[PDB]
């Protein structure tokens, strides 16, 4: 009731007090893990017959 | 009144929150992404199909051995089958003919799963322990180790199991709708669960409290995924749209949609590298995304009807899809 | 500030003295003037961060009476337009309530 | 002063020229302009200790004619702006439909 | 003279409308005022006026000649409401009872 | 020149969701004086081309298959729709049938 | 400028097992096509009749968004109105369909 | 303008028409009629209950001998009859199970039967003899002119003479702008009358293949006419649920047949020997007797637990013939 | 097109120039058709039983 | 002049109750407990699982020494079973397969049932019928056996019933309620028992002396249930308004609402713990929730059912709650 | 209908003269009973196996 | 490789085949080495045949 909607404002005080980081950032560190493994996975880069165990 | 205080308080605190999420937006990934040749046409195929099921399969959990995998159907079985011989490991029948939930302990020496019946059953595999306390049915569930479980449920909470003994270490608190999937970091101190509250959270296990919260979505949230890093993760939703947040970023990233597939999502899951963003739909299609260009890479229909789970085993060699239909098949 | 408003109920019947039960009111239109027609009975549970100004369709009455809710929009300065059955069979029943400026 | 008022019946029918056939009428509403239109008529024998100002959807009418009802309604200054009918369903088939009608200020 | 008048009739067929027969229904002071010689008043013909009745039926056969007649005594269209839901060795029948508001 | 016009379409679907609305013909039902003012020789007398004027009839259609064309042609002849009525009931294909009511 | 418009949609709704939500697959729009683009401008879907022309009256608009009541204020501020509205519904697990449609008027 | 032009003669001629049928009309039918002794109360019974047939009997036609039938079964099989011992004569195999109508040829010899395969069918009684094609709608009815010559009525609008040596349509008649759902001969097979679904019933001239009179004033599709025995007049069944006799010389209505309580469709209509008794099988499962003159309801027939669908007179007026969904052949008397 | 509207116009003139005859007469002669034939209709007066081929 | 007196009166006299019931309330139930430790979750388990019904089970009764329980299907039949052993005692067919409700004497030498026939039958197990008691003009709703010699019944003729078996002839006829009566429970002492009914209020009769004591309201809907607090003094209601109310006979008035969000459906039965502090409801969506009493919060539920829990029970000792449902099962949680 | 009201106000009658209590007597009696009795209510608190005929 | 329904397909040659798909494009296929060759964009809608 209203303990309840008092719980959730000290709620988002937490979650505004963190560091943000920009979006740029962020994507340009996903961007580069992709790239980094993109050769580990074979649903990207098929693998021969001999090394694949559903054939 | 009082509450009239904590409401306009409440959503004040929003806009705060809205407006440092709009500063940090200073490009998106689709223009970071632009320049990065696409992934083209990636063709896959049925390689294996498994048969034995009798009744809709509800959910399926990948071994830590890219070799065995356990599937829940609602004739009231789990069945674990090797992947590699299709050969039935094991067929355990259920006291719930209702089963939402599997999982596999990454350890392989026990294996969970759940449903209407409110209990999560932990069942050695060298009927365990039922693990009663939650007040909703049990969605989801995933294996720390084989002492301790994640479980999500209807009563908007999740949940730290011991599984030897005790219940409940951990309450996680202040989802305001049903919690329909989860999914545990790589290091398996945080969790992140999607609800039908149209919201994510990232929770501490260890802390017990939320520490972010991410919103954007227009309709409940059926299932949510792990980015390899553990940085980020994919939602998929009765929307019909996928979407990828961001962690550190506390935003939408991208949004995986298109004008023709008008259905939710049952089921995501990333691969391996993360570059590919696999959802199962309920209109029996399972559809490849380009994590980073937003494109539709290609599709999976082996099922006649609506898909609803989908797994990628650690090596990431082959991609199951589970549906409502009797048969289970693996794709590559 | 004109605007549309929809509400409407599931009805759940099975095989008169049987009332109209109501299991859920559902309130739908723009999240901004649900907030002013029925201030604080709207139910945010599953749709509690919506952005005012953004259209909704998940917000329902923590009250159990149509008319009640009716009446609320009647001197909120709301008129009834239209409203449509789709009953199919226990029974179904889904009829809807459109409110206009 | 200003209200919403509804009242509705639920057919019943059994397989042909077969006339509407009204079993009972309910009314639905606050219950303070409930007795004011129709008085003595409504029988509160399901929901009879509600306090005036507080709504109520369990009232019938000691009467079996729908345009009685309407009449009363029409010269008590009430509007119709909306109807709804919902009707669906060993040998023969049974009918079963509801309608509704609302009535405004 | 404020008053109700509703009117309907029962569809069955097997396409233009085909409409079997227009049920009046209302107070039958009313009734009568509106229409004349049209009316069959065999299943009730001894309500005294200003009670109200559901049995009365129109000679003729069409709907809009029975709506032209209630808007030139009068009356306008307020709601309407179908309820339509649905023995041969083959095909099957359809049921499809429609109504008609008429106010003041 | 007051009466009423009453125009409808029959809606047959296959399921086997994103079917667009199926107008098959355009029904037009009312008084044939009213009818040809209307809508003109648009109108096809096929089925009853032998109607006086001033006699009610049922039997006439549209040669155009479109229903808001129908709308607007009424709405600049000085017609209002005032009430409206849908009858859908129903591996075998859906039957729905639609009516639309138009005032003076 | 006078005319009709007419807007409606599909629901599907599978229940074996309310607290379900009306679900809007797609909105339909449907009338003459110069008013249709007065009324939502970019919002329309063209996808599948975009070579019609003006003043020439079709039925096989949808709206890129699924929200019914933005649909419906959009016509209320452009000097529309509600005129009639008529829902067509009918129907292990199995499942149901139903269709609805809204008509504006002016 | 041109189409305008030509579309206002037609216009002045079907008003000029008007006022033509209006002034001959000084009296009616049932006032001429009204001091004659009413038929009152003639009792039938069934004496002959003819079963073997699997579906729905979608025709009936009573032989020249009073004696043998032939009947449409919806499947797919054409039964002879012997009305008398109720046996079998003949029972032939249809290759397509749609047949709408049957026919038997006055001189015995041939029967013919069609239906949504859009062929007539011509069968030797003395295996498929000619199969006469080229009509382009459903075959709705046809009768025998003689062993040479068959009418038909089709769903295309058009009727048609046909030449049953050669196969080929000899004459087309045309003019009917909705479906020909029923045809009668006149007795001296000169001219015939086709009910239709344009709500009007036409004469038509056999040997000079063009339509003379026009009778209108049915509200919905004629599925049914039969002539009036002297040829003078016809009565046509329709879904409006009246019986209307309209006479040749008078070119106009002469009367309606109808009661209230029964609001359904008419399938077929046969006149007694004499014509004063009209025969009309509903929809309701019933067979109304009608007074010719009266326009009283003279009895009812209910043998069926479906609609009666077809409906047959012998031409000696010994018997009356019912046929229905049913499977069931009844001979009232 | 404009063939149709003439041969329907063509076709109309025939039927409005016919001999017509008074109603009065027609049904005179109808009349009294069925009185002479009334005796010869069995549907009418019933016959013996052993003159009924269905007895 | 005799209208005009009993009519304003009547009018004061409603009048009068509700203000003294208002002056009486100085704080709440929630209110004095909120300082209260909760009980915290206490979890129970299916520990028996009771087979060989084939149709719906409207009803369940338990025996007096927590062993021997009653069922009612609808298929026909009423089974006694053995709880530990689940071995079925007894099977009696039914002359009426529309069977309401059952009861177990506390004597356990007869067993009751009634339903749409009107018939309270009283069978005796020392099987084939004994009495049969005639006169309810209503179906019947509830039953229960105060002894071997009388029993009391509730019908859908808005009239309860005591009942001498004996002679077969209604003892002591209760006609206050305005609507059909779903529910009685008995006071501890069997000197009183509440009725809910369709009137949407709960009545409490005297049974020696046959009258209407007290009336409490406040549900919207039907009361399809009713169970005595143990110590008499309160009683709690189930109802199609999706909530349980505890009244208060001292105070003649609500103490408490037990209801939640998202729990939009009936209740059909409900029954206390044997201290009091857990009431025990079934629903019509399959579940059974189990409600703190102090602190109005929900502590469980029970889902072992495919159908709605049609009724409930809880031993005299509190060792077991016995749930049934239209799904042919009953189950044991303990 | 006049006897029939004068025992409908017999009826209020009684319901109106009752000695009342307060409500936070009520359930202080109600909440003092359950703590009385919490040990003696195995729902709450478990009994031992040997106690326990089901397990 | 096709992300729509196959609605119709015509062969060149034993070697060559062109495909249309409900994801509105048509496509020019090699069929030893299973891939699309040419590929033709521009239908706004499910192309039904060719």
């Amino acid at each position: 009731s209203i303990a309840q909607a008092r719980k959730l404002v000290e709620q988002l005080k937490m979650e505004a007090n963190i560091d943000r980081i920009k979006v740029s950032k962020a994507a340009a560190d996903l961007m580069a893990y992709c790239e980094a493994h993109a050769k580990e996975d074979p649903l990207l880069t098929p693998v021969p017959a001999s090394e694949n165990p559903f054939r | 009144s009082e509450l009239d205080q904590l409401r306009q308080e409440a959503e004040q605190l929003k806009n705060q929150i809205r407006d440092a999420r709009k500063a940090c937006a200073d490009a998106t990934l689709s223009q970071i992404t632009n320049n990065i040749d696409p992934v083209g046409r990636i063709q896959m195929r049925t390689r294996r199909t498994l048969r034995g099921h009798l009744a809709k399969i509800y959910a399926m959990h990948w071994g830590t051995d890219s070799r065995l995998l356990v599937s829940a159907s609602q004739d009231g079985k789990l069945i674990i089958w090797d992947s590699y011989t299709t050969n039935k490991v094991h067929a355990i029948p259920l006291r719930s003919s209702w089963v939402m939930t599997c999982a596999y302990a990454p350890s392989g020496n026990y294996v969970a799963c759940g449903g209407l019946d409110n209990i999560c059953s932990i069942y050695n595999l060298k009927v365990s322990r039922e693990l009663a306390g939650h007040t909703g049915y049990l969605s989801c569930c995933r294996f720390l180790d084989d002492n301790q479980i994640v479980t999500s449920s209807g009563d908007t909470t999740c949940a730290l199991w011991d599984i030897e003994t005790g219940q409940q270490t951990t309450t996680f608190t202040g989802h305001t709708g049903d919690v329909m999937s989860l999914s545990l970091a790589p290091d398996t101190r945080l969790f992140v669960s999607g609800a039908c509250d149209a919201s994510a959270k990232l929770w501490d296990v260890r802390e017990g409290m939320c520490r972010q919260t991410f919103t954007g979505h227009e309709s409940d949230i059926n299932a949510i995924c792990f980015f390899p890093n553990g940085n980020a993760f994919a939602t998929g939703s009765d929307d019909a749209t996928c979407r990828l947040f961001d962690l550190r970023a506390d935003q939408e990233l991208m949004t995986y949609s298109h004008d023709n597939i008008i259905c939710g999502i049952t089921s995501v899951s990333f691969s391996k590298s993360g570059r590919l963003l696999l959802a199962g739909y309920d209109d029996f299609n399972c559809n490849v995304w380009d994590a980073l260009k937003a494109d539709r890479a290609g599709v999976l229909a082996g099922h006649d009807n609506r898909v609803s789970c989908l797994g990628v085993t650690d090596d990431g060699m082959a991609v199951a899809t589970g549906s409502w239909d009797s048969f289970l098949k693996i794709w590559n | 500030r004109s605007g549309y408003i929809t509400i409407g109920y599931r009805g759940s019947y099975t095989i008169d003295a049987k009332f109209r039960r109501v299991a859920r009111i559902t309130v739908c239109g723009k999240t901004s003037l649900a907030k002013e027609v029925f201030g604080d009975t709207l139910n945010e549970s599953r749709d509690p961060d919506r952005p005012p100004e953004r259209y909704t369709s998940r917000y329902y009455l923590k009250f159990n009476f149509l008319e009640q809710a009716f009446d609320k929009l009647s001197e909120s300065g709301f008129h009834m337009v239209a409203c449509s059955s789709t009953g199919t069979c226990i029974w179904t029943s889904y009829t809807e309530y459109v409110f206009c400026r």
